[PDB]
RNA sequence: UGCUUGACGAUCAUAGAGCGUUGGAACCACCUGAUCCCUUCCCGAACUCAGAAGUGAAACGACGCAUCGCCGAUGGUAGUGUGGGGUCUCCCCAUGUGAGAGUAGGUCAUCGUCAAGCUC
RNA sequence: CUAAAGAGUAACGGAGGAGUACGAAGGUGCGCUCAGACCGGUCGGAAAUCGGUCGCAGAGUAUAAAGGCAAAAGCGCGCUUGACUGCGAGACAGACACGUCGAGCAGGUACGAAAGUAGGUCUUAGUGAUCCGGUGGUUCUGUAUGGAAGGGCCAUCGCUCAACGGAUAAAAGGUACUCCGGGGAUAACAGGCUGAUACCGCCCAAGAGUUCAUAUCGACGGCGGUGUUUGGCACCUCGAUGUCGGCUCAUCACAUCCUGGGGCUGAAGCCGGUCCCAAGGGUAUGGCUGUUCGCCAUUUAAAGUGGUACGCGAGCUGGGU
RNA sequence: GGGCUCAAACCACACACCGAAGCUGCGGGUGUCACGUAAGUGACGCGGUAGAGGAGCGUUCUGUAAGCCUGUGAAGGUGA
RNA sequence: UCGAAAGCUAUUUAGGUAGCGCCUCAUGUAUCACUCUGGGGGGUAGAGCACUGUUUCGGCUAGGGGGUCACUUACCAAACCGAUGCAAACUCCGAAUACCCAGAAGUGCCGAGCAUGGGAGACACACGGCGGGUGCUAACGUCCGUCGUGAAAAGGGAAACAACCCAGACCGCCAGCUAAGGUCCCAAAGUUGUGGUUAAGUGGUAAACGAUGUGGGAAGGCUUAGACAGCUAG
RNA sequence: AUGGGUCAGCGACUUAUAUUCAGUGGCAAGCUUAACCGUAUAGGGUAGGCGUAGCGAAAGCGAGUCUUAAUAGGGCGUUU
C-alpha cells in the first residue's frame, strides 16, 4: 500500500535517530506531507517517531 | 594508607562477533584467562589471545562436557 | 531382520546420582605366575609380559524406580527503550519489551561408524 | 570497584599490590591428582607419618587482585636448552613515541616410537626516551696516498633521571623594605545559595513529680520552622564594596523584659510557675577591660531577643585589628 | 494585580476561539545542485560567536591623461 | 555560503602549548545514516543465596563450662536441618537498551562516507533531564557518563527570568491556520456547555502528628423479642 | 564588572629575505639564471638551482636496492 505521513511537531531538540527517522521518510518541515510505500522498513521509521508524525 | 591508584584499562574483550568475516591472523578475543576457548581454526596466544588461523566467519559455540564457550571459524 | 558385547564418536545431567534386579556362550573384567620385555624414590598395588585353573564377588553393561539432583512452563510481578505526566530521594500513564524466583509439571536420555557373536 | 551487560570514562572517590624471581620454577616425553573430615594405629597430643571410606577442587598455581586451569595451566621423574638466529601474512591497541598477539617460511636444535610440541614462565605489574661515554664484532668510511685515529653499522653496559615524556653536568631560603603584570579564573569582609551545626517549636511518653505521664519537667527516639551561630560552596566585587569596639542618629520583627488582657497551676493570701493574646509606649548608671561579652557594685516597673553591609567612618572616634 | 466561590478554584468530558519571526498565501532577493552549451526553469536551502571560504564599496597616489571637465564656476563645505 | 570547541593525551604543565577530536576550503575516491530482517558477545537494571561476607529465629547436636571427682547436665556454643533478610569491590541467574557484523526498500538537497592536502579556532564551559561517585541522595556544590538547550539562537509561553516549554528569524504585507500557553478586567480569545467536589480565598508554599469538616464505596455489630442517647430506681 | 565628558584630527597585521601550498601564466624533458657585462626594464651571462631514479648508515649497486646464509619473506622504489 501507501500511507500519508505528515510532520506535525518540530524536529528541534529531538534525538538524532528520531530526526533521521523523519528525514529518512522524506519529511522536511512541519505540516509537510509525504507518500511513502507501506513497507516494514518505512513502518519502522514511522513507529520510532510516531509522536512527531500524523499517519493516515 | 590511603587510596588514589589504578592501572590502565587493558582494552580486553571480543573484537569480532558471530558471523563476522575473518582473515588469518585476525585477533578475535582479548582475555585474561580462557573465558572463551579456541575451536576449529582458532589459535591461543601466550596471554590467551584468541586469533584466526584460517579465513572464514566467526562462530561462537558452547559445547563439551565442561560447558566451555568456544570460538571457531567456519566457512 | 533385530539383539548382545567391545572400540571410537555426536551430545554434555530431561543424559547425573542413589537404591534395587540381572549378564558370563562370546566379549570384558576380576584371575594364575613372574624366569622373559618392562615397572616400583619400597611393594608385579599400578605399568609390563606368558597364560587360561577359577569367578561374575568387585568393576562394567543392561533393566526398573522420582529419594536427591537436573530440566521447567502459563499467568502475574520486577526492571526497561521511546513519548508524556506527578505529590518528583520516588513513581505513574501510552506504547514496545520483559525477567529472576516460585508454581503446574518433566526426566532413570538420544543418535552415528566399525568389529565379533547370536537371532530371524 | 566506581564504570550505567562492547571499548573507554573523573574525583585529595573506595580497596590492595609492583620497582622482582627462576638454567629451573623454561622445553619435552612419561606418569599422578588436591584441601578437609571420620575410623583404626608406639611414643603421637587438635594437628607429624601409616591404612581405609567419604570427599570432588571448598586445594594448588613464586608473588596482590581479577579472570582462568582436566589435553589440568596443579604435582613428580628422565632427557634437555626453543629463555634459539633471520624474519613474518595478518591483526589488536593507539595523538606521537612506545606497546601487544601471532600462523607460516628458512637455518639450526631439544624431547618423543610417532603424529607432534617448544621463539620462556596460567595471564595481566617487576620499569626509563634521547644525548654522552664504555665494551665485543664489522665486508662500511678513512680530509694528498697507504695505514691509523676518529666516525658509521650490529650487539651490549652505565639513570629511585621515582616530579618516573626524563628543562642543567651542576641549585636552598627571607622580604612587614618591597616592586611589576594579572585574577573576583582564587582566599580574607560583607552579599548570595544551602542548612550539617546553631537557635526556636512540635510528636511519642519510660520516668521524676508523696499517689498522679503531660502543674512543672521529661529519657530513648522522631518531625519541622528560622536564617540566627559555627560551617559548606566560590555566584558578585581584587582598573579598591573601609575592619572590631565606642559615639551620634536610628528603623523594623516578635520568638515580650515591663506595663495591658486572659487559661491552667503541685494557684489559701502576698509572691510565683507555665501557656495564650498583645509590638502602644517604655526598657540603667558605674568599676575593670579596646572590648562585644562577662564579672562585680548600686539602681529600676523593666534593665527584652533579633534584622537592618555582624544598621550607621563622602557623620565623628581610632582604644583593638 | 484587580478581583473571583452553583468560580474567574479543583476533577472529568465536549465543542469553539485566541495565540509565534512555526506553517500557508502574495510579492522580492540570494546559495547549491540539475536541466539547460542561453535568457531561464525545477528542487531543496538561506539564526549564528571563534573561525574558514567567496564577492564587493570607498579613499590617496601612478598609468590611460599634452586626454576630458572646469571662472558660463574645480576641490571642499552645507541643504534637497 | 558554511560554521565549532571549552574534549583526550603530554607537558616545571594546569588561564600556555603540541598531536588527535570537533570547523572550513580544495582535490580525489566510493562509502555512510535512518529503519526492517538475520547473526553475535556481554554480566548492568532486576533478581537470588549456589560461592565470599554479613542477618534473625527455631530444632538437633559437638565442644566448652556446673554439680561427681566416676555419672548427670544449671549455663555458652561448632556443624547440620528448616524458616528468614542484606551486599559497589558477592553471583546459581539475568533483561531492556546500547554496541559489532551482514543483507534489503525508500529517503538524504544532491549528498551523506573515506583519503590526501591548504587555513583555523578551541583545549575556563554552564544549566536542565536521566545513570552514578562525593557531599547531608545539602548547595545555582563538586566529579564522571549520556542526551537537550545556552554558549553561538532571535520569536511565543513561564509576571519579570542564558540553560525550562513551543519553536529555529533571507526580506516585505494593516492576509489566513496553528504550537506551548491561554480565553472576567488590566490584556487577544468561552462570564461556553454538561456532571460532580471545595467553603478553606483551600486554590494562591511545608512534615511527623491531631480532629464528630465534608463526598463516595465495600463490609460488620446491636435493633419494633424495643437498638443508641436521655430520665427515674436498684 | 571594564572603558569612554564630547567633538575634530591622528592611532594598530607592515617590510625584507628564504620557503610551502593554491590560483593564474611562460616554456617544457627540460625549466630558470645570480653576480656581472650591457648608449642598459632589451640582449648576453646557464657558474649555480630544481627536474629527468631509486635503495642503502655507507662502500656501492641501480629499475632496482636494503636486510639476510637466502635469488625466501619483508621495507622503500619503479607502470610517467
Ligand atoms: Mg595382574
Ligand atoms: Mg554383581
Ligand atoms: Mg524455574
Ligand atoms: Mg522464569
Ligand atoms: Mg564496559
Ligand atoms: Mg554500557
Ligand atoms: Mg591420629
Ligand atoms: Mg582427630
Ligand atoms: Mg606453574
Ligand atoms: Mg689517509
Ligand atoms: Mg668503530
Ligand atoms: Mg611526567
Ligand atoms: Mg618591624
Ligand atoms: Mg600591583
Ligand atoms: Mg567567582
Ligand atoms: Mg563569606
Ligand atoms: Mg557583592
Ligand atoms: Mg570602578
Ligand atoms: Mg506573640
Ligand atoms: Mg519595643
Ligand atoms: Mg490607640
Ligand atoms: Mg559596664
Ligand atoms: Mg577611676
Ligand atoms: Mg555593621
Ligand atoms: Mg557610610
Ligand atoms: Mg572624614
Ligand atoms: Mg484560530
Ligand atoms: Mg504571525
Ligand atoms: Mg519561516
Ligand atoms: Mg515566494
Ligand atoms: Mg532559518
Ligand atoms: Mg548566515
Ligand atoms: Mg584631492
Ligand atoms: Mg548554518
Ligand atoms: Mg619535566
Ligand atoms: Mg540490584
Ligand atoms: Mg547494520
Ligand atoms: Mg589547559
Ligand atoms: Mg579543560
Ligand atoms: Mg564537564
Ligand atoms: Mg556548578
Ligand atoms: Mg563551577
Ligand atoms: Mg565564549
Ligand atoms: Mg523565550
Ligand atoms: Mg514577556
Ligand atoms: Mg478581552
Ligand atoms: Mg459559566
Ligand atoms: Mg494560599
Ligand atoms: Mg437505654
Ligand atoms: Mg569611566
Amino acid at each position: 500500500a501507501t500511507v500519508k505521513v505528515t510532520l506535525v511537531k518540530s524536529l528541534n531538540g529531538r534525538l538524532a535517530n528520531h530526526k533521521a527517522c523523519v528525514k529518512g521518510l522524506g519529511l522536511r518541515r512541519i505540516n509537510h506531507t509525504v507518500e511513502v510505500q507501506d513497507t516494514p522498513e518505512n513502518r519502522g521509521m514511522i513507529n520510532k517517531a510516531y509522536y512527531l508524525l500524523r499517519v493516515e | 594508607t590511603r587510596n588514589g591508584r589504578d592501572s590502565e584499562s587493558k582494552r580486553l574483550g571480543v573484537k569480532l562477533f558471530g558471523g563476522q568475516a575473518v582473515k588469518a591472523g585476525n585477533i578475535l578475543v582479548r582475555q585474561r584467562g580462557t573465558k572463551f576457548h579456541a575451536g576449529y581454526g582458532v589459535g591461543l596466544g601466550k596471554d590467551h589471545t584468541l586469533f584466526a588461523k584460517v579465513d572464514g566467519v566467526v562462530k561462537f559455540e558452547t559445547k563439551g562436557a565442561f560447558g566451555r564457550k568456544y570460538v571457531s571459524i567456519v566457512a
